[PDB]
């Protein structure tokens, strides 16, 4: 009560879409 | 920013067949992450219709402002918008060219479908998104779809004549049938890759040419790995779950060899 | 700006949909995002259990070989599940996949004999066709009718290689001599996620009727029906993979343009 469960993938999964160019909107969604 | 990493990790695990509905929920679950998720989670591309020039265009986050989208054909927002993010008249001209260029590219490799290219201004250079959607025919028994999302970054050096290109490409591939033999079968999802290159910027080899070659290479290289993963790997996995021919005492026994070995 | 009762519903939905052998990873993601271990433990307790019964999770019980499946057909309330082969009850923690408290249990000897002859012949079939297969056969009454439920599970987990896969069969035989009604569902799921997210989801419903005899003689015939139905399914899958590959994929994007060569970009630009 409770727990933080054990994954065994070793490496974090890396997200390539983070390092893409950002673009400034004139209003938010 | 550890929050975002979780959301993106989740999105790589939840079934891509429900990408759109899941993202909708994920944002509701963590509304602060919205702006970020919307720009970093890829979704199956939708087609809208520019009523002014009578042509279709593709929709992603990079041509959205608020709840409106910018048509690359008429350079206007729909539904109409007060003050929407536009490209500088210099860039718009390059955009309109990049659209014509990639339109041909599309025809050359896809023999149909829709393409759209959106450029926007950065700090020491600019960025672009190249979108291509092609659907397979309802003549054959299997529904199919291909979504291309190429996001390029251009960092111009102070000289001109040389620039650095960052390319992040995602292809989403969707296949599906209700052939009574196999009930329903949906094989879908996407792969992403990165290229990073410096190249000469001349008159005989401008920006669009440089971006194009990069895209072409990546798309050819992905088309390959797609075929190999979709119809090679995932199938082999299936075949490793169950065997039609009764399992031969050799693998049964090679398997005991290794099972016993794994003693804590 | 969405109600806390809704937020947990979404969190629960996400957990139930975790790809095979990636429950933990999805759970951790969901937890950190919801940010409310109090909401989680209440409105999502239902989800943890549902997922395991849904996925036919195999579990080792101490001192017993071999494993038993967590299905809805072994659910006894409490937090206890039935192992019809060993005729024992046991406790289960849905979060940490732990089987504690082996407890001798009494089976309704109404079907016991039919069940054993199936459980027996299916064991042999599973052994023959599922490299890492487990199965559990139940015998229980549904609407006054004697039913035999055969469940098969097979998985291959390779998180280090960013792919996981699982097969699940559920065969129901409602037995009303001299006939039996066959009803089945066959499920496949494969997840590949090295530099992407690609998944195969497939299921097939199967429905059939057969004439019965002695328990041993028709247990053997049941297995033959299972074998035939599943082979056809796996074949159909492989055949569809073929078609997808060399027909509909080829029709989406060409490998090179009709000029059999890469694009001349100068021509494109003028």
């Amino acid at each position: 009560l409770i727990s933080e469960l054990p994954s065994e993938e070793g490496r974090r999964l890396e997200h390539f879409t983070k390092l893409r160019p950002k673009r400034n909107k004139k209003q938010q969604p | 920013d550890q929050q975002l990493d979780c959301a993106l990790d989740l999105m790589r695990r939840l079934p891509p067949q429900q990408i759109e509905k899941n993202l909708s929920d994920l944002i509701d679950l963590v509304p602060s992450l919205c702006e970020d998720l919307l720009s970093s989670v890829d979704q199956p591309l939708k087609i809208a219709r520019d009523k002014v020039v009578g042509k279709d265009y593709l929709l992603c986050d990079y041509n959205r402002d608020g709840d409106s989208y910018r048509s690359p054909w008429s350079n206007k927002y729909d539904p109409p918008l007060e003050d929407g993010a536009m490209p500088s008249a210099r860039l718009r001209k390059l955009e309109v060219e990049a659209n014509n260029a990639f339109d041909q590219y599309r025809d050359l490799y896809f023999e149909g479908g829709v393409s759209s290219v959106y450029l926007w201004d950065l700090d020491h250079g600019f960025a672009g998104v190249i979108l291509i959607k092609k659907a397979g025919d309802g003549s054959k028994k299997i529904k199919g779809c291909w979504d291309s999302i190429h996001v390029v970054e251009v960092q111009e050096k102070s000289s001109g004549r040389t620039a650095h290109y960052k390319l992040t490409s995602t292809v989403m591939l969707w296949l599906q049938t209700n052939k009574t033999g196999s009930g329903t079968m949906n094989l879908g999802g996407s792969l992403t890759r990165q290229m990073e290159k410096d190249e000469t910027v001349s008159d005989s080899s401008p920006h669009i040419a440089n971006i194009g070659r990069l895209v072409e290479d990546m798309e050819n290289k992905i088309r390959s790995t797609l075929n190999e993963i979709y119809f090679g790997k995932t199938k082999d996995i299936v075949n490793g779950l169950r065997s039609i021919d009764a399992i031969p005492d050799n693998q049964k026994y090679k398997q005991l060899q290794r099972e016993l070995s794994q003693v804590l | 700006r969405v109600s806390d009762e809704e937020k947990v519903r979404i969190a629960a939905k996400f957990i139930t949909h975790a790809p095979p052998g990636e429950f933990n990873e999805v759970f951790n993601d969901v937890r950190l995002l919801l940010n409310n271990d109090n909401l989680l433990r209440e409105g999502a307790a239902h989800a943890f259990a549902q997922y395991n019964m849904d996925q036919f999770t195999p579990v080792k019980i101490e001192g017993y070989d071999d494993q038993v499946l967590i299905t809805e057909h072994g659910d006894l309330g409490n937090g206890r599940f039935l192992d019809p082969r060993n005729k024992i009850s046991f406790k289960f923690d849905h979060l940490r996949k732990e089987a504690s408290d082996p407890q001798p249990e009494d089976t309704e000897s109404a079907l016991k004999q039919w069940r054993d002859a199936c459980d027996s012949a299916l064991r042999a079939y599973v052994k023959d066709h599922y490299p890492n297969g487990f199965c559990t056969v139940y015998g229980k009454s549904i609407d006054g009718q004697q039913t035999i439920i055969a469940c098969i599970e097979s998985h291959q987990f390779q998180p280090k290689n960013f792919w996981n896969g699982r097969w699940r069969s559920e065969w129901k035989f409602t037995i009303t001599p001299p006939t039996a009604q066959v009803a089945a569902v066959l499920k496949i799921q494969v997840h590949y996620y090295e530099d992407g997210n690609v998944q195969l989801v497939s299921h097939k419903d199967i429905q059939d009727s057969v004439q019965v005899s002695s328990d041993v003689q028709t247990a053997k015939e049941f297995i033959k029906i299972i074998e035939n139905a599943e082979n056809e399914y796996q074949t159909a899958i492989s055949e569809n993979y073929q078609t997808m590959s060399d027909t509909t994929f080829k029709a989406l994007r060409r490998q090179l343009p009709v000029t059999r060569t890469k694009i001349d970009w100068n021509k494109i630009l003028s």
